[PDB]
């Protein structure tokens, strides 16, 4: 994305427009809001990605979790990106995941401030969640 | 990002941003600091489209074959990145490059690489114009 190529109510950073959309839903139908806004639940490669996340979500104080694009695949028995490719940078937070088959989510909750957490109700526990497009 | 409205007088207005193509005779860290005292700074390309706008106007004179840009080899990083610390999203390198010498970017235009990214050791002493960008972020 070119750093003006934003739509209204999109944010630009790193390459990418981001939606902060906070109505609540399931992470199943997040990941499916985000395809029909034409892009895909957010993935973080970097510390630069993920303070620029915490950023805008510490910023409010109405949600503590954020739906994101990671999730558990069996295949390969571990929590990837939604896109397939591999968690490289290490924003877990304290003792997470502490299960399998689980989505991720952004947490304010305890030990865990504004980090990564895994959740075993992929369908039903309903959240804002955020979108990113790289506008390829 | 900025109208056409906020370029000042003889800078063109491309994707939110306002560009100076200035042919003063500087070293890149001369280029650097004539760009700040415009309020400005040696262009940052975050796009492709970004990168062709520039390689239209670079591409209408043959007088120079390299301008300064806001990239340099980043010590904390041990990368080539963005004056402003930023990493590099779009990629412009030209063919065989980059040489890999822990210099400063510019566009060149010489045999194989043609108007593409480019590394030179030297960022004080070897003089060139330069591309300055109000973004108004
Ligand atoms: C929706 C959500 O993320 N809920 C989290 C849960 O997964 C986690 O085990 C707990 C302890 O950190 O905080 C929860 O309430
Ligand atoms: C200032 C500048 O860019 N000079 C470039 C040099 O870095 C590059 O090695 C050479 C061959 O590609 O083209 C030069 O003459
Ligand atoms: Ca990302
Ligand atoms: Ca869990
Ligand atoms: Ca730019
Ligand atoms: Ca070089």
């Amino acid at each position: 994305c070119c750093k003006c190529d934003c739509q209204s109510g999109w944010e630009w950073f790193g390459g990418s427009c981001y939606l902060f959309d906070e109505t609540e839903r399931g992470w199943e139908d997040s990941k499916t809001f985000c395809e029909s806004q034409n892009a895909a639940l957010v993935t973080v490669e970097s510390s630069e990605e993920d303070d620029f996340i915490r950023g805008v979500i510490s910023a409010q104080s109405a949600f503590h979790y954020y739906w994101i694009g990671g999730s558990w695949d069996a295949e390969h028995s571990e929590y990837r990106w939604i896109d397939g490719s591999s968690i490289s940078f290490n924003g877990w937070g304290p003792n997470r995941p502490d299960a399998d088959e689980g989505c991720m989510d952004y947490l304010n909750y305890k030990e865990i401030v504004w980090q990564w957490n895994d959740h075993q109700d992929c369908v039903n526990t309903k959240g804002p969640s955020i979108c990113e497009t790289d506008c390829s | 990002c900025c109208s056409e409205d906020d370029c000042p007088s003889g800078w063109k207005f491309f994707g939110g941003s306002c560009y100076l193509f200035d042919e003063g005779s500087r070293g890149w860290e001369g280029s650097k600091a004539f760009c700040e005292s415009k309020d400005a700074s040696l262009v940052t390309v975050e796009c492709s489209k970004e990168d062709d706008f520039i390689r239209g106007i670079l591409s209408g004179q043959t007088a120079k074959h390299y301008y300064w840009i806001g990239a340099r080899w980043n010590e904390e990083h041990n990368d080539y990145r963005w004056i402003d610390g930023s990493p590099f999203t779009f990629i412009g390198w030209g063919p065989g490059k980059p040489d890999n010498n822990k210099g400063c970017l510019d566009y060149l235009n010489y045999k194989e690489v043609v108007w593409q990214w480019n590394d030179h050791v030297d960022c004080e002493n070897t003089n060139g114009p330069c591309i300055c960008e109000i973004d108004c972020s």
